[PDB]
Formats: C-alpha cells, structure tokens, sequence
C-alpha cells in the first residue's frame, strides 16, 4: 500500500495524472469558451 | 483603422467568409435526414461558427484585406485583450509554476538523497507548496529585495 | 493560547504571539523572514486603515442619501461629478502631498525615530513611539495605544478590507450600491442571492 | 483494544491478515487487497467506513421508509431518485451552497479531529460545553451522545460499535441496491420487492 502510493508518485505516473488533468481542464474550457483570440472581459 | 485595417464588423471579406463557411456546412447538411445525428452535429458546427464570427466582430478585432483578424500588439489600449491582458495572465501562471518548482527544489535540496525526490515526487510536500504560487509575485519581489533570490558569487 | 484561525492546525513558529492580531495565519509563508514580517505589519496597518475610511465613505453617504437626509452621488458615480477644480488638478495636489507624507513615513519604517520632528519648526517634535503608531500631534486625545486597542484596529481593518473587496465585486456584478444590495437581499433573501445575481 | 485471534472470519479456514487482530469493531479479517495494510491508512479508512456507514443508514431510511409509506395510502412523497429535480421554496443550488457551508463547518471540525485528536472538543464560543468522547469517530458529548449510551465499558462498546458498522455495511449495499434497481427496473425498490415476492422464480434480474 505504502509502496503502491510510492510507485504512483514516480515521475512518469505523476506526469500522466498531472497532464491528463490539465488536458481535461483545457478541453472543457475550450468547450464552454470556444475559439477566442482575445480576453474579452477587459 | 490601425495599420490601414478595418474593423471586422465593417469588413465585406469577413462577412463573405462567414457566408461561405456556413453555406459549405449546409452543403454537407443537405445529404442527411434532418432528424439524423450527423445533421444535428452539422447544425451544432453552424451555430458554433456564427458564435465565432459574431464574437470576433463584437470584441473589436481589426481585419485585413483577407477578411481575417489581425492582432494589434503595440500596446494601443483598444486592443489589450489581444496580447497585454492574456500576456499578464500567462506571466502570472508561468511565474506560479516556476516559483513552485523552485520552492520544491529548495525544500528537498538538504535531504539525504536529493535526487530521490526528483524522480519520485514527494506529493505531500508538493501539495503544501503549490499554493505558494498564488502569491509568487510578492514572494519573489521580497526575495529580490532581501537577497534570497540570487545565489551569491556565482 | 493566542487564537487559532484553524483550530487543529498549529501556528507557524515565526508568529511569536507578540504581534497584535496574531491568529497564527500565514499558510503561504510570506512572513517567515522577519523583515518581510515587519514590512507586512506596516502594510496591513495602512491597507486596513485606508480600507476602513473607504468602506465608511462608500457605504454611509449611500444610506444617508437613500434615507433622504442628504443627496450624495454613489461612491462609484462620485468620480464623474463636477467639482471646483479640474480632476487633473485634484490629482496633482493629491500626488504631491502623498509624495511628501508617504516618504516621511517610509523614512520611519527604514530608520525609526528619524523623521519624528518638524523640519520647519525645530520644536514640536514627536515622542518616540513604535513603527506604525506615531504619537504626539497624531494622538491629540492621547488614548492609550495598548493591546486590544491595536487588536481592535487590526480587526476592524481586516473586516474593512474584506468589506471593500465585497463592495467592488458586488458593484461589478449587480450594477448598484452596497446598501442597495443589502436592501435587495433583506427583501427576499432566499431568492435574492449571488446565486440569483449571476 | 482487545485482540481477538479465534474470531469468526469472512473466509472460514483462511488466515486473517496481520493488521486485523480483532480489536476493531466489525473485524472479520477482510482486506484481501491490503488497503488497510499500513496503520495510517487503516485508521483513515476506519473513519471512512464509519461515515459512509452512517450516511448510508440515513439514506436507506430516506429511500425505503418513504417509498414504503407512499406505496401505501399514507404519504405522497415522490421517488427518491427524482427528488432532486423538485422545486422547493428556493433553487436547489442555493440550498446546496447552504449545505456546503454548514456541512463544511461540521466536516472541517471532524477533519481537525482526525488529524489532531482532542484539539476540537471545546465550543469556540461557550467553552463550558465541551465533548466527552476520547475515541476518534465517536465524539460523545450532549449533542452526539445525549443518552450516554456511548460512554461505557469495553466489550459493551465493542458490541454496540460492531452493531453500528454491520448495520452501516448492510445500508451501503442497500442504498446502492435501490440505485442500480431503479436504473435497471423502472420503479421504486418496494415495487421490485413486491414484483419479486409475487414470482421469485421469474421476476428477477432475468425478467429483462
Ligand atoms: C483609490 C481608489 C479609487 C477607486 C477604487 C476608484 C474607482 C473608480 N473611479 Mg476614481 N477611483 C479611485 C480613486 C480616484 N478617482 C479619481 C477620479 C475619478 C474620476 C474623475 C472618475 C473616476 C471614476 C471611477 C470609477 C470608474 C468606473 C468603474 O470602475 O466602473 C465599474 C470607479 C468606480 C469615474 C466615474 O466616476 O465613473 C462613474 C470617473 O469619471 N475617478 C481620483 C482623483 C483624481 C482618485 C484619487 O485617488
Ligand atoms: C449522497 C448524496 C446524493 C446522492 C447519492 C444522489 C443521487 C442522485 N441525485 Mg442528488 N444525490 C445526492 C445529493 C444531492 N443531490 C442534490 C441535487 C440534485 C439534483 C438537482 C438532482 C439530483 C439527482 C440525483 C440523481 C442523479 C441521477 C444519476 O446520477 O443517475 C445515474 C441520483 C440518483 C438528479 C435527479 O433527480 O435525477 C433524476 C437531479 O437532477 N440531486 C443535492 C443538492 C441539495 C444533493 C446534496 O447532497
Ligand atoms: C517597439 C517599441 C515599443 C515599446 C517597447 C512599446 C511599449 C509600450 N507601448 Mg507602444 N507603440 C509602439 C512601440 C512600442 N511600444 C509604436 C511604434 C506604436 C505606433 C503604432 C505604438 C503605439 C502604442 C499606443 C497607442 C500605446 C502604446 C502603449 C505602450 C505601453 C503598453 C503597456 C503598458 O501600458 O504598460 C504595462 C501594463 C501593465 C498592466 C503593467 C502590469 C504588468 C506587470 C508589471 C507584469 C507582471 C509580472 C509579475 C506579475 C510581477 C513581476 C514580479 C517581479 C518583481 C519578480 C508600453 C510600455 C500604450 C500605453 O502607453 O499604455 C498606457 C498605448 O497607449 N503603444
Ligand atoms: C465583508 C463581509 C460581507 C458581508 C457580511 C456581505 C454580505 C452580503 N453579500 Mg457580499 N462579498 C463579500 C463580503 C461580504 N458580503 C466579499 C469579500 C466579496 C468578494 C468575493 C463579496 C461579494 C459578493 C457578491 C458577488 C454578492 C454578495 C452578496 C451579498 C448579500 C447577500 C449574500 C450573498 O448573496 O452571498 C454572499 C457572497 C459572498 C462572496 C460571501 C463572502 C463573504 C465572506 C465569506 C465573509 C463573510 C463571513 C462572515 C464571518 C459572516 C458575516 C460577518 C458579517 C456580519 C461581518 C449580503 C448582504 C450578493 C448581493 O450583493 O446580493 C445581490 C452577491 O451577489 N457579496
Ligand atoms: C506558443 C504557440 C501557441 C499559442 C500562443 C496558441 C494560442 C491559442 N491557441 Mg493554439 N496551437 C498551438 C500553439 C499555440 N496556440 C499548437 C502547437 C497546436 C497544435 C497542437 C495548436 C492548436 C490549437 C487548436 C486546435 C486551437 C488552438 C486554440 C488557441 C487559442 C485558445 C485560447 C484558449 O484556450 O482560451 C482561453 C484559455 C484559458 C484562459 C486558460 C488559462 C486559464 C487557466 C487554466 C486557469 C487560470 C486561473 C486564474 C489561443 C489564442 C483554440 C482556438 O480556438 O483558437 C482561437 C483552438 O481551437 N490551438
Ligand atoms: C484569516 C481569515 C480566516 C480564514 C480564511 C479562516 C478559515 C477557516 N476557519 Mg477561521 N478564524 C479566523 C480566521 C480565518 N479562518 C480568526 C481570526 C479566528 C479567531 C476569531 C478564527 C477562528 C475560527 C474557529 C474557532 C474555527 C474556524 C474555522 C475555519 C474553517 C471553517 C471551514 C468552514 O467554515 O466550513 C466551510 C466554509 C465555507 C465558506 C463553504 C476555515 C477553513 C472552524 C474550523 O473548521 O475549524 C477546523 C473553526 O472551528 N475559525
Ligand atoms: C479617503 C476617503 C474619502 C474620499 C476619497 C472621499 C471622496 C469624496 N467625497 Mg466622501 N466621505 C468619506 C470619505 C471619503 N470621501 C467619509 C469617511 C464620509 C463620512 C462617512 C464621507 C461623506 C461624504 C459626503 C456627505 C460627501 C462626500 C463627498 C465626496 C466627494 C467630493 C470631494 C470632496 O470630498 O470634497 C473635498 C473634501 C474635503 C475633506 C475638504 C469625493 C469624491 C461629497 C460629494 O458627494 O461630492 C459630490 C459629499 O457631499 N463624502
Ligand atoms: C443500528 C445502527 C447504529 C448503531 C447500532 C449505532 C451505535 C452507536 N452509535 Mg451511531 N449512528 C447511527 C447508527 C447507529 N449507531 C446513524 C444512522 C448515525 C448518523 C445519524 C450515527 C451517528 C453516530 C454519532 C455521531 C455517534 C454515534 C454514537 C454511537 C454509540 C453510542 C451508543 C448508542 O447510542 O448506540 C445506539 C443504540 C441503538 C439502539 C441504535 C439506534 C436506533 C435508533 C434509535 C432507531 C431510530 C430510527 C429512525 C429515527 C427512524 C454506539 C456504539 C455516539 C457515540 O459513540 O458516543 C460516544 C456518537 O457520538 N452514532
Ligand atoms: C485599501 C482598501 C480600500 C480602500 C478604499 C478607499 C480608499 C475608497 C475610497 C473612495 O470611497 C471613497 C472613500 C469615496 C468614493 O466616492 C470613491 C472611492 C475611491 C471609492 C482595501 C484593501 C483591501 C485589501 C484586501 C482585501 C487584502 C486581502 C489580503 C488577504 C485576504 C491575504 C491573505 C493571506 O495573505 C495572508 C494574510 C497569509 C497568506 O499566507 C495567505 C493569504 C490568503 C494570501
Ligand atoms: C457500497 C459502498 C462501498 C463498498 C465498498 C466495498 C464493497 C469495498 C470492499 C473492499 O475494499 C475492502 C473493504 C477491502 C479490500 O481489500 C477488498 C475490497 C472488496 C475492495 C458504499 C456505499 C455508500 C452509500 C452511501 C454513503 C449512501 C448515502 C445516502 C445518502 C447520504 C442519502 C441519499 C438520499 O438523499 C438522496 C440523495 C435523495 C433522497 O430522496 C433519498 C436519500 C437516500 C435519502
């Protein structure tokens, strides 16, 4: 259990989790706010 | 307007592009039964197209003779949304990331085996440190003044 | 027991408990270095005081106007009004004066006690106080600057800084005044809320 | 706090894992994936199983009792599955934000208790009130144990806590049961019960 959390902390796994979260986030942002060349809220 | 451009709300070429795009998607739409799912998808792309061109027209983008938005990065206050404002947002996020990573490296540097935490992340420490990036500009400014930002005689 | 902003959580070691308003709250470690802690003590003092005055001058003229006792423009609409001087002139006045005063205060932050006397009148100096609490002419009623007095100054300052934040963001979303917002809420609270405001 | 070597296990004949000695209430030796293998995670998961158990018991009540009464000529309460869509005296979102604030307070103090046992027992306004519990997950005090049934001898507290955890496990399985039933079948759980009682050989999973 402790060893498994350790394995899940290793560089490639933490990287896939981190960038997968980041990708879902950016995808959803471009889903609710698509296109957009500018920051329109000023 | 600026640089000889014209607002995209006033550009014939811009409206011609919106027209030709929409008619193109409708040419694809004529092939499918209007109740079908490909039809609903092409309708969604059409609505998204209208939203796109209408938003570019609204927010004041200038167009070239090509009928396409051109960005004014000179700093002209009418166009800060095109670079300066997203640029400040970027610098905030990038400064956040780098400040947090630097905080982690400083935190593990006196460990008995530093490289050990560079290949296997100390996630509790990382979670403790991620939100320091929220105030990274004050922290880094204070470090610059205090002399903790730059290593001495390097 | 000096008070805990998070009950379970321990205090940072660098928050001794000798500072007024010390509830052990520095989760991002901004005040870990002591010079940072001094500077931020003065910063919290000045932001808190200006925030108290500002929140007052934004909220009370409005409630007076809405009651009808007086007629004063909204705090955000006060800028557009006509005055006996060009707003540019007003700005240059304000800038010159603040440029003098703030730099004297700053001289006290760096080298305490150094600016305590009138540079014009060599008499009429200030007594030796603590950085951020000038005595003498600045305390005509000669109140006792003790704990609980400073703690109340900091408490009202923090509540007023939060208050100001609420005023600007509120007015941004609602397009009205803060007391107008309070009336709208007290009207039908379960149906007049930031939920319905968005 | 009493080891129980010869306790009845979930898998008769099997050997219990060394981190389950029978001291915990509801210890049948079941952790085949070693999820409570280290003491820290077992502590955490004991609190988890407890909270899940209590929420699932309240939920089993809120599904099964009103569905059962409204199935009779007693109440008019709607189906638990669709109760979220209903319009109450205000919008559900603002109700939910209320919920996140107050529940956030309670869960926050419980949180401080797990991370720092005892540090959270005093009323931050009226200190003379306080809480009597000395074990995490069983806070005691006038609020959470007014009848005092919670402060008692060991072996009695082990009996009662075992009852609580077993009821809560059953209730977890039952709540998810009504969930997957209402998704699979088209009715409330009591209709599944009656339809099954009429023809148990046929009206089952395999009637669809
Ligand atoms: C110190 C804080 C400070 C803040 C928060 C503001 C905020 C504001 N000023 Mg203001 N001012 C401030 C200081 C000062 N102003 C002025 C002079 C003016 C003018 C002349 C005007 C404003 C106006 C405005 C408003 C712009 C509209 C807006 O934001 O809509 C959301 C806004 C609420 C404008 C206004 O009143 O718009 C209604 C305006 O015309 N201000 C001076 C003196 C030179 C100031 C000195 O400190
Ligand atoms: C343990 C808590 C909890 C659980 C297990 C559920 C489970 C459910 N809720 Mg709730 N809800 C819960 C809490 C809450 N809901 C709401 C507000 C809503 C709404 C507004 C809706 C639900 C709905 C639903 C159902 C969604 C259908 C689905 O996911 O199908 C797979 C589902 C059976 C939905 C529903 O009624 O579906 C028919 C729905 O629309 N809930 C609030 C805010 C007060 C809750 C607060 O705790
Ligand atoms: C190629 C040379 C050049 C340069 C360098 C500039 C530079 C600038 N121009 Mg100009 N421009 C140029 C050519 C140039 N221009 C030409 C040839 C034209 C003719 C077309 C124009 C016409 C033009 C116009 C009409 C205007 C400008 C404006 C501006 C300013 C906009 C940015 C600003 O307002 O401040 C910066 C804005 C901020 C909000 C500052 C905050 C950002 C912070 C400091 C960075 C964040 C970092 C981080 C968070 C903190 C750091 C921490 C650290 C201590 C570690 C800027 C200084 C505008 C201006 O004057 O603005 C008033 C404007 O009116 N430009
Ligand atoms: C300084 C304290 C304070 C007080 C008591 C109020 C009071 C009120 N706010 Mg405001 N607000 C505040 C701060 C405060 N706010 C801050 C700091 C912000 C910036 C995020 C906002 C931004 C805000 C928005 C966007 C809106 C309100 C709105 C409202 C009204 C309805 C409440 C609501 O809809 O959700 C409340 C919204 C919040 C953001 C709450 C944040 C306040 C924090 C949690 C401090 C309060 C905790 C404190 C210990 C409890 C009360 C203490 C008080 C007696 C001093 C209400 C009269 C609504 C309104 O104007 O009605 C039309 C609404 O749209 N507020
Ligand atoms: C340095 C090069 C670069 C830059 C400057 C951009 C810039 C941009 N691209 Mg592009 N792109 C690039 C390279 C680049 N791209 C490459 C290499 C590819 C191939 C993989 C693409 C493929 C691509 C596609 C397919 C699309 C874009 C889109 C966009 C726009 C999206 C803006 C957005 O996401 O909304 C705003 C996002 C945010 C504000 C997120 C930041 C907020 C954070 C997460 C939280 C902040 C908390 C405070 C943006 C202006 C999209 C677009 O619509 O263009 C107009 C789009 O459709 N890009
Ligand atoms: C500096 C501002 C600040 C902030 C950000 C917090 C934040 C918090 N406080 Mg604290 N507090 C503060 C100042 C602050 N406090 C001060 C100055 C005092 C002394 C008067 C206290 C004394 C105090 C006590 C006694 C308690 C808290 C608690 C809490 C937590 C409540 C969580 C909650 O409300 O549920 C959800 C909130 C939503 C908005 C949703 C929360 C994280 C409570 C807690 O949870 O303890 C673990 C607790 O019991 N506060
Ligand atoms: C630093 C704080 C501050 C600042 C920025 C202002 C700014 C202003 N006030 Mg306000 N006000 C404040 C605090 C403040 N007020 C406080 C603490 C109160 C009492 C709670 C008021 C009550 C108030 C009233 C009743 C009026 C103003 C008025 C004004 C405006 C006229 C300029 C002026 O005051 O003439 C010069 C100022 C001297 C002190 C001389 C101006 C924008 C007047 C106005 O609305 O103008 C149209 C107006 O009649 N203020
Ligand atoms: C059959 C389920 C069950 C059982 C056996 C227990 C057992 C126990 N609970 Mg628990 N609890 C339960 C359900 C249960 N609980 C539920 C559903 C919740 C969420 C509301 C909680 C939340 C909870 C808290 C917060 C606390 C306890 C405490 C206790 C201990 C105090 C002694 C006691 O009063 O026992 C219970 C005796 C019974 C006869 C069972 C109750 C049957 C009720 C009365 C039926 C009501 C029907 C319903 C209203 C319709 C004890 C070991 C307290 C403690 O440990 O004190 C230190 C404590 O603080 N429980
Ligand atoms: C100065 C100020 C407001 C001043 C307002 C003024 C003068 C108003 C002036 C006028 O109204 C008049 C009177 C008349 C009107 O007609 C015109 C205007 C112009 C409107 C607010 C400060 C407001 C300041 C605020 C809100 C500061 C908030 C800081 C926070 C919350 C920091 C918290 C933490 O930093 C700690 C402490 C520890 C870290 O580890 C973690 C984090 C969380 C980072
Ligand atoms: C089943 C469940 C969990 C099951 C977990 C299992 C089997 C894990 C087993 C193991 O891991 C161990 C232990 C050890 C490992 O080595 C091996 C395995 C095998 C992996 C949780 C349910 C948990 C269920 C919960 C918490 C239910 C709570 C219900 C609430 C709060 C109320 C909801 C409602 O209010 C609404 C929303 C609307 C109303 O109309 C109706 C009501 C019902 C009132």
């Amino acid at each position: 259990m402790r060893d498994l959390k350790t394995y899940l902390s290793v560089a490639p796994v933490a990287s896939t989790l981190w960038f997968a979260a980041l990708a879902g986030l950016l995808i959803e942002i471009n889903r609710f706010f698509p296109d957009a060349l500018t920051f329109p809220f000023f | 307007d600026i640089a000889g451009l014209t607002p995209c709300k006033d550009s014939k070429q811009f409206a011609k592009r919106e027209k030709q795009s929409i008619k193109k998607l409708e040419s694809s739409l004529k092939l499918y039964a209007p109740d079908s799912a490909p039809a609903l998808a092409i309708n969604a792309t059409i609505e998204k197209t209208k939203r796109r061109f209408d938003n570019y027209g609204k927010q004041g983008l200038l167009c070239g003779a090509d009928g396409l938005p051109h960005l004014i990065v000179s700093g002209d206050q009418r166009h800060w949304g095109e670079f300066i404002t997203p640029g400040i947002l970027f610098l905030y996020i990038a400064g956040w990331i780098g400040w947090v990573g630097r905080s982690y490296l400083i935190a593990i540097r006196d460990d008995k085996k530093p490289t050990q935490k560079e290949i296997i992340i100390d996630v509790p420490l990382a979670t403790r440190l991620v939100f320091r990036g929220f105030s990274w500009p004050i922290a880094a400014y204070r470090e610059l003044l205090n002399g903790e930002l730059v290593a001495k005689d390097v | 027991k000096k008070g805990e902003w998070l009950p379970g959580l321990a205090s940072p070691g660098y928050l001794t408990g000798s500072l007024p308003g010390d509830n052990g709250f520095d989760p991002l470690g901004l005040a870990e270095d002591p010079e940072n802690l001094k500077w931020f003590v003065q910063a919290e003092l000045v932001n808190g005081r200006w925030a108290m005055l500002g929140v007052a001058g934004m909220l009370l003229p409005e409630v007076f106007t809405s009651i009808g006792i007086i007629n004063v423009p909204k705090w955000y609409d006060a800028g557009k009004e006509e005055y006996f001087a060009s707003s540019s002139t007003l700005f240059v006045i304000e800038f010159i004066l603040f440029h003098y005063v703030e730099i004297r205060r700053w001289q006290d932050i760096k080298n305490p006690g150094s600016v305590n006397q009138d540079p014009i009148f060599k008499q009429y100096s200030l007594p030796a106080g603590e950085v951020g609490y000038p005595g003498g002419i600045f305390n005509p009623l000669n109140f006792a600057p003790t704990l609980e007095a400073k703690e109340k100054e900091i408490a009202n300052g923090r509540l007023a800084m939060l208050a100001f934040l609420g005023f600007i963001i509120q007015h941004n979303v609602t397009g009205k005044g803060p007391f107008d917002n309070l009336l709208q809420h007290i009207s039908d609270p379960w149906h007049n809320t930031i939920v319905q405001t968005l | 706090t009493v080891a129980e070597p010869d306790r009845p296990l979930w898998f008769p004949g099997s050997t219990p894992p060394p981190w389950l000695d029978g001291s915990l209430p509801g210890d049948f030796g079941f952790d085949p994936l070693g999820l409570g293998s280290d003491p820290e995670s077992l502590r955490w998961n004991v609190q988890a199983e407890l909270v899940h158990s209590r929420w699932a018991m309240l939920g089993a009540a809120g599904i099964f009792i009103p569905e059962f009464l409204t199935k009779l000529g007693i109440l008019n309460t709607p189906s638990w599955y669709t109760a979220g869509e209903q319009e109450y005296f205000t919008d559900t979102t603002t109700l939910f934000i209320v919920e996140l604030v107050f529940i956030g307070w309670a869960e926050g103090r419980r949180w401080a208790d797990i991370l720092n046992p005892g540090c959270v027992n005093t009323d931050p306004i009226f200190p003379n009130n306080k809480l009597t519990g000395t074990d995490v997950g069983y806070p005691g005090g006038l609020w959470f144990d007014p009848l005092g049934w919670g402060s008692a001898s060991p072996q009695k507290l082990k009996e009662l806590r075992t009852k609580e955890i077993k009821n809560g496990r059953l209730a977890m399985l039952a709540v998810m049961g009504a969930w997957f039933q209402h998704i699979y079948t088209g009715t409330g759980p009591i209709d599944n019960l009656f339809a099954h009682l009429a023809d148990p050989g046929h009206a089952t999973i395999f009637a669809a």
